[PDB]
């Protein structure tokens, strides 16, 4: 019936890395703690049996606000994920304050996924809210000249 | 720019799930959306539910370290009971054993 | 930017700063030093409960 | 699973050395403080194995400038660095404001 | 949670200079004095996160 | 009350008391710790006595 014991060792023993996880990456930017639930196993019997099964969560609570002011240091309050996607046509989610511009003009983390945003148009350019989240890129080429139209 | 003038570039875009709270760690601090997180809903800084961006600053982890190494330390204890209790099986069964 | 004669930029360094990010990295670094012991003590637990 | 644990002190050692530089080298010139990103590791469980990894930066702000006159000591603000060559034919870029001839 | 007197000590620290600017370029011309503001910072808890 | 111009309020913390409660507090704070130690010992005590 060592089961009962082993099952119980196992799952502290989960315990423990999530701490030091938490502890080591206490250090990181945008790092939310991790825990664990744990839950009873097996009936078929008045006591229970193999005893217990972990199951890791993560609480997304706010930080701090940092003092910083280099590159793209853009922080978030509350809900929200920045969108970002991979050179590989994919989508993730980040809160990952930290961007930079990379040599092609484009915003990215480190990581290295692109930032992306609403698409602007138009002469000054507006902010087309209902288009799809295009990458973000920033030109460095010339602002052309606009006649008077009115005055 | 040297134009005299301010102009957008783009908007950044914020995301909120269902649940937020479900969603599958990877690389670096990366989480892609899952079916427990429900589908993305997209918005701005100060709209709807979604937060502010302020520039300026990094959010950091929401550590606690002054929780964490109490925890560690429970935990330790707590992982030597479980150990008591496999030795004990053990000790009981090796005695079953020779005693015949 | 321009380009006055006359000066040395010098290191964008702030120690005041510094010597604080410092300290708290030292019990951050102590902090995951009690983790691996931690992880030691009960490994050698384990080996000798036996 | 010690490299949980032993993963991390080794972000923690490298980011103590880079404080450590930017105290001592506080005392140069054109120098720019460096600091790093660390992210999390290994996904195939719902806990993060490795745990975590450093990438170094550095944030180029503007300096000061400090009533000096002797040689060429050209100072830079803003953005732009001089353009350096050496004498085995290679470019290199400088904030440094030192010059002689 | 160092962050919550870490950011205070980084505030007075910028005040500190400001008031010193103020003093150094008090035989300037035409200069006008500085301050500066300062508000608390985060929420998500009763007690001010960061400061 | 009353929009008094040229003034601000400023805050009402009062560093000659709040020195003191930290202080205090920090004692607080140790005697708490040893009580968690007092615990861990005599359960490592316990656990090897056997």
């Amino acid at each position: 019936s060592f089961s009962q014991a082993v099952s119980g060792l196992n799952a502290a023993a989960t315990n423990l890395d999530v701490i030091g996880n938490n502890i080591a990456n206490s250090a990181t930017y945008g790092f939310k703690s991790g825990t664990a639930s744990f839950a009873d196993m097996f009936a078929g019997s008045k006591v229970g049996l193999g005893v217990k099964v972990a199951g890791i969560t993560q609480d997304f609570t706010d930080g701090t606000t940092t003092n910083t002011g280099r590159g793209l240091d853009v922080a978030i309050s509350q809900n929200g994920f920045f969108r970002l996607v991979d050179s590989n046509g994919s989508v993730f989610y980040s809160r990952n304050g930290q961007f930079k511009l990379d040599e092609n003009r484009n915003l990215v983390n480190m990581q290295g996924m692109q930032l992306t945003g609403y698409p602007a148009t138009g002469t000054p350019p507006t902010i087309q809210q209902g288009a799809n989240p295009a990458p973000i890129t920033i030109p460095n080429t010339l602002m052309a000249a606009k006649s008077t139209t009115t005055a | 720019y040297s134009n005299e003038q301010e102009q957008v570039l783009g908007q950044i875009v914020l995301a909120n799930f269902a649940n937020n709270e479900g969603l599958a760690s990877q690389g670096d601090n990366v989480w892609a959306a899952t079916q427990a997180s429900g589908v993305a809903l997209l918005g701005t800084a100060g709209s709807g539910n979604f937060g502010k961006l302020t520039n300026g600053a990094l959010e950091a982890s929401n550590v606690d370290l002054s929780k964490e190494l109490v925890n560690m330390i429970v935990a330790q204890r707590n992982y030597q009971s479980n150990a008591q209790t496999i030795k004990t099986q053990d000790q009981i069964l090796n005695t079953l054993v020779n005693l015949r």
